[PDB]
DNA sequence: CTCCGACCGTGTTCCCTTTGAGGGCGATTAG
DNA sequence: CTAATCGCCCTCAGTCTAAGAAAGTGGAACACGGTCGGAG
RNA sequence: GUUCCACUUUCUUAGACUGAGUUUUAGAGCUAGAAAUAGCAAGUUAAAAUAAGGCUAGUCCGUUAUCAACUUGAAAAAGUG
């Protein structure tokens, strides 16, 4: 309960209900002090958007739902490894933490292929979290695909 | 790959070597000797530690004291000389009992009674005479022939004190009433100005003008008695004149030229005379009255008795002094004996109690007799007038006493020259010789002339216009006066820089006022209608603009320029000048004096005499004796008339410019032909700074100044204090032998830092005080009478500065309120460091100083500036302050500059192909703020009393942080680095900005920024948090500069180091030979001969010599009644009077003390500080010959020295309370770490110290103490480790409990230990196994 | 017409406007075939949106118009160098080439801090065009910050 | 159209900011 | 007849002259490679 | 940082001086009591020394600075791990 395996699991409930709407099962989740204040699902192409990942989505619920661009002290659950553009957008809204899943090292920008929020070059460093189902995300990925 | 770190310190020099990950390196070196170890492994950090160098102030004392004693004994052996034929006639032996008074009668070779021989005429005599004034006072005023040996008693008495020379010419003491002067000067000032008459009004002038006030004091309450008259009128500037003041009387009558008069000056009768040849000298009888005035009161404190009943008004004070003394002792005999005679026993027969016996026969001064008797002559009747004479300081006065130092020569003279009359006439040989003995008491040697040496002083100077023997009759023939006054100050004036061998030029000379003027109008520029540019002046314009302006008008001003040339020559309406305000900054004083002088304005402008112009001002400049002067100038009287020199005679000007003659006007350019002046007169179109034609790379003078422009002698020369001349010599051999122990591969960075050096006052306090209040005319002190040790308190320290006054509110404080009261930083410490008097200031509350943010307002400004004024000619506040109010109202150094680049001449001696210094290694300085606050962040705490580690630690610290921010920002090389630097950032303070009201916040600001990568997460003050990645990068290259995650781990590896070479440096003692204090005789024989046939157990002498530095002695001496034998082995401590004798044959000395079978090749020469380890690794330096010194240093986990210091600061650390918190609950949890340091102290102090009762003790105390806050037990903790602390044991206070000092009072544990002979850097080691 | 300096001078257009709304002046525009497609500027501040960048709106309008997140071949033009979030945007868009006027070697995504644009391991190479009206694009930036000696490092 | 000639600014961090002591010595203690 | 302890102790005050450096205030430097304006 | 000019405050270096302080000696102590023991009377001054001393023989110098250990080296200086 409220644990790492819990909001990956909500997740993965995203991720399959995004996928019984004919698009890609990614999910994310962003709470904020126990709170669930933004949730989304990768519909770039239900949308005609290339940057309508589930990530940005919950930033952007996150952000409007706060009034404010900024999230300090917030934590993202993801059930897949966030990309560049998707680290970027971490870094550029302050979070406090990111906690994803199965390893991707062709897309994932968060230490399998490069390093993007503890780079000397940012003025902001965001913690990570791996490790958390990435059997069942990988599954889930190989039944999709 | 590696860099070295120092601290350099008054008595330490820590270092430590680096390198590229901050790691230390550790080496094995080989241990040499007859020892079992053959090699020591060692962390390459260190300390070296030595005593503080001294001033040489001390050595010109006694050296000058020693001339002194010298002259004087000379002086009496002259009047001896002078006395011998005649006195060989009346008493053969007469001096030679004089000179053997000294003599018990065992050794006499004459009779005990020195001046006649017998007891009967002794006695006669003492009671006849009971002291020498008596028969000075005699000898002056009777008329009957006196023996010779009574007048020669007087003379020599009058000639060996002789009284000081502070005033010149001769005094007319006869006058003595100041009553009749004072009508008669008001009365002539009456008859000659019939307009306005002074009244006599019943002044008191004798009671105001002799108060014990200061001289401007006394000027302004005798002028309030005066209606309408004022302190700068005639009147008031002749009552200055006699008050010893200096006025200036050119506003009295319309007198353009300065006229001031002080009668001590040897001048003044010339001064005068011109003043009348001036204004006319029928005024001058009138300057003669005051003069008589002065003198009748220049020494009304002394004499205290009409003149008129006698001649020796000095001699007749001391017998009144003696009958009054005699009068009231009978008197208070006779009181005791009626009312206390229980106390009489105390009062005139114990020599310990300060009574009258300890008063005459005991060492009690006239203030504690005084203090003694005060309370028993209160506690009795009819002791009215003994109490009056108490508070006059008159009781039972002495006629030889500390005051006696106001007495001038001349009354001396004047005794001496009356009884030189008087007995004229029956001895002929007084008359002959009456000249050569007021000579004798006369003459002074000059100060300008120096030790009459003959080439072999050091010191001296003079040079001898012939080869005669020097006395004072022949002294003006013999010494040449002149030379020896040019030698005297040519030996001191600074050398041109650029020309190290020519001398600077006179700062008033013309040709430096030519070059001045010049180099100031040459880059002047002017613009107009017609021309594109603002072009440069020419050389025909400004011959025109210096012979039309400059030769004219004595100054210039800008509106002169303006005006008379700009608007009558260009028709400029308005100009613009950037390089002077409000006039020329240069100016051509001397060209107008001369004119003035002179009067021939052709002589001036005559080229040809412009050397003998320049030496004359040379003249003028070099000489101030008037009378040199005028002998210097006696060859050109000739050329214009004999007023012209008597007028150049007076003209006197002081100081030297900073430039040689050959540098202004000397050198020629090969091709050009002309001189650097010819360059400022005319140069065409680019008009050249003197800085352009000495940096011009197409012209030859840098190249051809370039050709002439010992490490001791280096250091040596420079200016400071020797303290840290000695740590810059110790640093030096440090950075050698560093480099030697690295492969003799140099540094690729050294970073060095400096200890704050301004830290490094009573009897000043006291005097400041007193004279303010004197000026200020305050009772406070007499309403509270204070001493020196209580003014040590700030708070009264301050309140006695104020006059016990409000600063910013104009209101009275109060003594007994100091703890309600504020001390306010007047400038906030935020901006400025300063915790000086200068900058802090006590009022009653803060909030009437006005705004929080900055200086008092200007309404406390306003409200309080006449008071300040007050302070200031008081002198209760300084001259710096005042201004500083004044415009608030209106709106790293150079001794470390100095080792940077001595270590930078050191490292880097070779040049590229293009002749340029290839810098190898960069010198960094950096400041202790950087350090200090990476520690406070970073929690690197430094307790110095653990031990000594923190010097070496902040040596780390040092090289780490100067390393980081060099690799970081290279661009702050040109700040940070010595040498290549970057001409620019003048221009950017020409533009608006958002904060530069400073350059204080400026510089706070910059710090404040620069140094943020070393953090990982920074709090804003808006409760904003600022995050940093974890590797730190420089962008352009991309290296790493710093990581966060091991380098921290590194630092404290390093910190926690338990092994570091701190190494005291041995040093033979020098200086005294023991105390100066002369003991009564004594059956001991530690008593020390005074001279040579003064057995000290008869008469006594020094004690306690220091010994020089210890030597082993193996021998063998007598033992028993049949002197058999033994071997002895032993530490002799070699005195330093000793020292030479055993030097120049050891042998002989240790037989002569009874030594036999030296074994001269095991003499073992063992300075102070020697290094000695025995078992279990405990070690003992040597203190002395009898004394040992702690060797050891313990070593308390970092752990425990960061907990003790945030136990022992609780009231600071301010900012968030959380981190406050969090660090009580940190004490809280491991309060366990007391008892646990406790533990190690105890462990250390058992295996080490050695002394059990002290251990006891402690234990004991902290027992009886656990109950106590925590605090408390942490501060008194540290001063526990004084126990421990390495060097000379000594005392302390744990908790109310005074633990004196165990004391290492024998040596015999040494002599069989092991010597270690250290280096400088403790790295290498020679160990001696003392088994022999 | 059609050429850089006409697109370029367009963005520079849209970055005055964003000028105007006080926000950071940055411009896109997105062309396909001398066509135009797409326009953006920054409005994250006016609309609390961190990715409110000219970029992400010239691109998603592009999106729109075209009905696909593909736009092979097409030319996104930008005054400013485009962050690590704008560079990664443009891939995952497989836009054909991206045109930037003045450099910034402070954060700049296009070689200066890394390359990701050109990175080795991404499916789609993205061609990069600079220095087009640098002096204009730098002067407009540093008119803006009101902080000199910044465009000139840069540019030197 | 190359040749002659007077002229001028960019350089520190900075690309939405943080503001008195210690060794000597006599008298006492201790085996 | 030896050594180890405990207290007590320790030269000081002032005047004048000269030169220099070293802090705080102020006023001014320590340059050149193109580069744009005119010419016969 | 270097450097040209003006103002102030501190410090350093060298010179000429003064007044004290300390130590021995001369200031015929008296009256009972052999002695311990006690009473009474004076008490202010003066001479010499003021680092022991040295030769260069001056009306000069003598308390500043410098100095781990060994080796090669009159001094200086270099080498040794
Ligand atoms: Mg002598
Ligand atoms: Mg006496
Ligand atoms: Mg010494
Ligand atoms: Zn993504
Ligand atoms: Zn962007």
């Amino acid at each position: 309960e409220f644990s790492h395996e819990y909001w990956m699991r909500h997740a993965l409930t995203l991720a399959k209900r995004a996928r019984d709407e004919r698009e890609v099962p990614v999910g994310a989740v962003l709470v904020l002090n126990n709170r669930v204040i933004g949730e989304g699902w990768n519909r770039a192409i239900g949308l005609h958007d290339p940057t309508a990942h589930a990530e940005i989505m919950a930033l952007r619920q996150g952000g409007l739902v706060m009034q404010n661009y900024r999230l300090i002290d917030a934590t993202l659950y993801v059930t897949f490894e966030p990309c560049v553009m998707c680290a970027g957008a971490m870094i550029h809204s302050r979070i406090g933490r990111v906690v994803f899943g199965v390893r991707n090292s062709k897309r994932g920008a968060a230490g399998s292929l490069m390093n993007v929020l503890n780079y000397p070059g940012m003025n902001h460093r965001v913690e990570i979290t791996e490790g958390i189902l990435a059997d069942e995300c990988a599954a889930l990925l190989c039944d999709f695909y | 790959k590696y860099s070295i770190g120092l601290a350099i310190g008054t008595n330490s020099v820590g270092w430590a070597v680096i390198t590229d990950e901050y790691k230390v390196p550790s080496k094995k070196f080989k241990v040499l000797g007859n020892t079992d170890r053959h090699s020591i492994k060692k962390n390459l950090i260190g300390a070296l530690l030595f005593d503080s160098g001294e001033t040489a102030e001390a050595t010109r004392l006694k050296r000058t004291a020693r001339r002194r004693y010298t002259r004087r004994k000379n002086r009496i052996c002259y009047l001896q000389e002078i006395f011998s034929n005649e006195m060989a006639k009346v008493d053969d032996s007469f001096f030679h009992r004089l000179e053997e008074s000294f003599l018990v009668e065992e050794d006499k070779k004459h009779e005990r009674h020195p001046i006649f021989g017998n007891i009967v005429d002794e006695v006669a005599y003492h009671e006849k005479y009971p002291t020498i004034y008596h028969l000075r006072k005699k000898l002056v005023d009777s008329t009957d022939k006196a023996d010779l040996r009574l007048i020669y008693l007087a003379l020599a008495h009058m000639i060996k004190f002789r009284g000081h020379f502070l005033i010149e010419g001769d005094l007319n003491p006869d006058n003595s009433d100041v009553d009749k002067l004072f009508i008669q000067l008001v009365q002539t000032y009456n008859q000659l100005f019939e307009e306005n008459p002074i009244n006599a009004s019943g002044v008191d002038a004798k009671a105001i003008l002799s108060a014990r006030l200061s001289k401007s004091r006394r000027l302004e309450n005798l002028i309030a008695q005066l209606p309408g008259e004022k302190k700068n009128g005639l009147f008031g500037n002749l009552i200055a004149l006699s008050l010893g003041l200096t006025p200036n009387f050119k506003s009295n009558f319309d007198l353009a030229e300065d006229a001031k008069l002080q009668l001590s000056k040897d001048t003044y009768d010339d001064d005068l005379d011109n003043l009348l040849a001036q204004i006319g000298d029928q005024y001058a009888d009138l300057f003669l009255a005051a003069k008589n005035l002065s003198d009748a009161i220049l020494l009304s404190d002394i004499l205290r008795v009409n003149t008129e009943i006698t001649k020796a008004p000095l001699s007749a004070s001391m017998i009144k002094r003696y009958d009054e003394h005699h009068q009231d002792l009978t008197l208070l005999k006779a009181l005791v004996r009626q009312q206390l005679p229980e106390k009489y026993k105390e009062i005139f027969f114990d020599q310990s109690k300060n009574g009258y016996a300890g008063y005459i026969d005991g060492g009690a001064s006239q203030e504690e007799f005084y203090k003694f008797i005060k309370p028993i002559l209160e506690k009795m009747d009819g002791t009215e007038e003994l109490l009056v004479k108490l508070n006059r300081e008159d009781l039972l006065r002495k006629q030889r006493t500390f005051d006696n130092g106001s007495i001038p020569h001349q009354i001396h003279l004047g005794e001496l020259h009356a009884i030189l009359r008087r007995q004229e006439d029956f001895y002929p040989f007084l008359k002959d010789n009456r000249e050569k003995i007021e000579k004798i008491l006369t003459f002074r040697i000059p100060y300008y002339v120096g030790p009459l040496a003959r080439g072999n002083s050091r010191f001296a100077w003079m040079t001898r216009k012939s080869e005669e023997t020097i006395t004072p009759w022949n002294f003006e023939e013999v010494v040449d006066k002149g030379a020896s006054a040019q030698s005297f100050i040519e030996r001191m004036t600074n050398f041109d820089k650029n020309l190290p061998n020519e001398k600077v030029l006179p700062k008033h000379s013309l040709l430096y006022e030519y070059f001045t003027v010049y180099n100031e109008l040459t880059k002047v520029k002017y613009v107009t209608e017609g021309m594109r540019k603002p072009a440069f002046l020419s050389g025909e314009q400004k011959k025109a603009i210096v012979d039309l302006l400059f030769k004219t008008n004595r100054k210039v001003t800008v509106k002169q320029l303006k005006e008379d040339y700009f608007k009558k020559i260009e028709c400029f309406d308005s100009v613009e000048i950037s390089g002077v305000e409000d006039r020329f900054n240069a100016s051509l004083g001397t060209y107008h004096d001369l004119l003035k002088i002179i009067k021939d304005k052709d002589f001036l402008d005559n080229e040809e005499n412009e050397d003998i112009l320049e030496d004359i001002v040379l003249t003028l400049t070099l000489f101030e004796d008037r009378e040199m002067i005028e002998e210097r100038l006696k060859t050109y009287a000739h050329l214009f008339d004999d007023k012209v020199m008597k007028q150049l005679k007076r003209r006197r000007y002081t100081g030297w410019g900073r430039l040689s003659r050959k540098l202004i006007n000397g050198i020629r350019d090969k091709q050009s032909g002309k001189t650097i002046l010819d360059f400022l007169k005319s140069d065409g179109f680019a008009n050249r700074n003197f800085m352009q034609l000495i940096h011009d790379d197409s012209l030859t003078f840098k190249e051809d100044i370039q050709k002439a422009q010992s490490l001791h002698e280096h250091i040596a020369n420079l200016a400071g204090s020797p303290a840290i001349k000695k740590g810059i010599l110790q640093t030096v051999k440090v950075v050698d032998e560093l480099v030697k122990v690295m492969g003799r591969h140099k540094p690729e960075n050294i970073v060095i830092e400096m200890a704050r050096e301004n830290q490094t006052n009573s009897r000043e306090r006291m005097k400041r005080i007193e004279e303010g209040i004197k000026e200020l005319g305050s009772q406070i002190l007499k309403e509270h009478p204070v001493e020196n040790t209580q003014l040590q308190n700030e708070k009264l320290y301050l309140y006695y500065l104020q006059n016990g006054r409000d600063m910013y509110v104009d209101q009275e404080l109060d003594i007994n309120r100091l703890s309600d009261y504020d001390v306010d930083a007047i400038v906030p410490q935020s901006f400025l460091k300063d915790d000086s008097i200068d900058n802090k200031v006590l009022t009653r509350s803060d909030k009437n100083r006005g705004k929080s943010d900055n200086v008092p307002s200007e309404e406390v400004v306003k409200k309080m500036k006449n008071y300040w004024r007050q302070l200031l000619n008081a002198k209760l506040i300084t001259q710096r302050k005042f201004d500083n109010l004044t415009k608030a109202e209106r709106g790293t150094r150079q001794i470390t500059k100095h080792v940077a680049q001595i270590l930078d001449s050191r490292m880097n001696t070779k040049y590229d192909e293009n002749d340029k210094l290839i810098r190898e290694v960069k010198v960094i300085t950096l400041k202790s703020k950087l350090v200090s606050d990476f520690r406070k962040d970073f929690q690197f705490y430094k307790v110095r009393e653990i031990n000594n580690y923190h010097h070496a630690h902040d040596a780390y610290l040092n090289a780490v942080v100067g390393t980081a921010l060099i690799k970081k920002y290279p661009k702050l090389e040109s700040e940070f680095v010595y040498g290549d630097y970057k001409v620019y950032d003048v221009r950017k303070m020409i533009a608006k900005s958002e904060q530069e009201i400073g350059k204080a916040t400026a510089k706070y600001f910059f710090y404040s920024n620069i140094m943020n990568f070393f953090k990982t997460e920074i709090t804003l003050a808006n409760g904003e948090i600022r995050k940093r990645p974890l590797i730190e990068t420089n962008g352009e290259t991309g290296e790493i500069v710093w990581d966060k995650g091991r380098d921290f781990a590194t630092v404290r590896k390093v910190l926690s180091m338990p092994q570091v070479n701190i190494v005291k440096k041995t040093e033979v003692q020098t200086g005294g030979f023991s105390k100066e204090s002369i003991l009564p005789k004594r059956n001991s024989d530690k008593l020390i001969a005074r001279k040579k046939d003064w057995d000290p157990k008869k008469y006594g002498g020094f004690d306690s010599p220091t010994v020089a530095y210890s030597v082993l002695v193996v021998a063998k001496v007598e033992k028993g009644k049949s002197k058999k034998l033994k071997s002895v082995k032993e530490l002799l401590g070699i005195t330093i009077m000793e020292r030479s004798s055993f030097e120049k044959n050891p042998i002989d000395f240790l037989e002569a003390k009874g030594y036999k079978e030296v074994k001269k090749d095991l003499i073992i020469k063992l300075p102070k500080y020697s290094l000695f380890e025995l078992e279990n690794g405990r070690k003992r330096m040597l203190a002395s010959a009898g004394e040992l010194q702690k060797g050891n240093e313990l070593a308390l986990p970092s752990k425990y020295v960061n907990f003790l210091y945030l136990a022992s600061h609780y009231e600071k650390l301010k900012g968030s309370p959380e981190d406050n918190e969090q660090k009580q609950l940190f004490v809280e949890q491991h309060k366990h770490y007391l008892d646990e340091i406790i533990e190690q102290i105890s462990e250390f102090s058992k295996r080490v110290i050695l002394a059990d009762a002290n251990l006891d003790k402690v234990l004991s105390a902290y027992n009886k103490h656990r109950d106590k806050p925590i605090r408390e037990q942490a501060e008194n903790i540290i001063h526990l480790f004084t126990l421990t602390n390495l060097g000379a044991p000594a005392a302390f206070k744990y908790f109310d409990t005074t633990i004196d000092r165990k004391r290492y009072t024998s040596t015999k544990e040494v002599l069989d230990a092991t010597l270690i002979h250290q280096s400088i850097t403790g790295l290498y080691e020679t160990r001696i196994d003392l088994s022999q």
